[PDB]
């Protein structure tokens, strides 16, 4: 957890991730667990209801890095969705599957959801975005007192 | 739990 391994290990595109998009939905408020358990509930009750049409989630792989959230979809590598650092504001995994997690993107009163199935459980990214979110806070708030005490 | 982002915004 060295600040310069953790440094190493978010610099440039960061870690990769294997995982398959759930959905994304317009939520309220930045934060809080009971209303970012119910929007993941919602979406993977849409995705369940469309199994019966022979519909599958898109298959995608996401890197955690200084740019934030990137969401690359698997088959043509372009990259679909970037929700930068400073967008997100809250971060919560689900408690009845060990495999998905989800997070608020957008600023004041244009909040979105984003569902996210990984392929492996979803706790190392949980754990990464949590490092990456209090590592930057801290080279903030450094890089910061130094500039103020030119 | 969750965890919100200490820089948000
Ligand atoms: O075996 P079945 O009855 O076909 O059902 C599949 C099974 O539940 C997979 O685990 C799931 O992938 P995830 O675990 O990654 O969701 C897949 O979703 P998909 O069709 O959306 O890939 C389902 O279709």
């Amino acid at each position: 957890r060295s600040e310069a391994t953790l440094i190493k290990r978010f610099k440039g595109e960061g870690v990769r991730y294997k995982a398959k998009l759930i959905g994304i939905d317009e939520v309220s408020a930045a934060r809080g667990d009971k209303l970012c358990q119910d929007s993941m509930m919602k979406l993977k009750g849409v995705v369940a209801g469309a199994r019966s049409k022979g519909e599958h989630k898109q298959k995608i792989f996401l890197t955690i890095s200084f740019g934030g959230i990137k969401i690359f979809d698997e088959k043509t590598g372009a990259l679909q969705h970037h929700h930068a650092v400073h967008e997100i504001s809250y971060i919560a995994k689900d408690i009845t599957d060990h495999r998905a997690f989800g997070y608020v993107c957008g600023k004041e009163g244009n909040h979105r959801f984003v569902a996210i199935k990984t392929a492996q459980a979803a706790e190392p990214v949980i754990l990464d975005l949590r490092d990456l979110f209090q590592l930057i806070y801290e080279l903030k708030q450094r890089e910061e007192l130094e500039k103020k005490a030119q | 739990n969750g965890y919100e982002n200490p820089t948000y915004k």
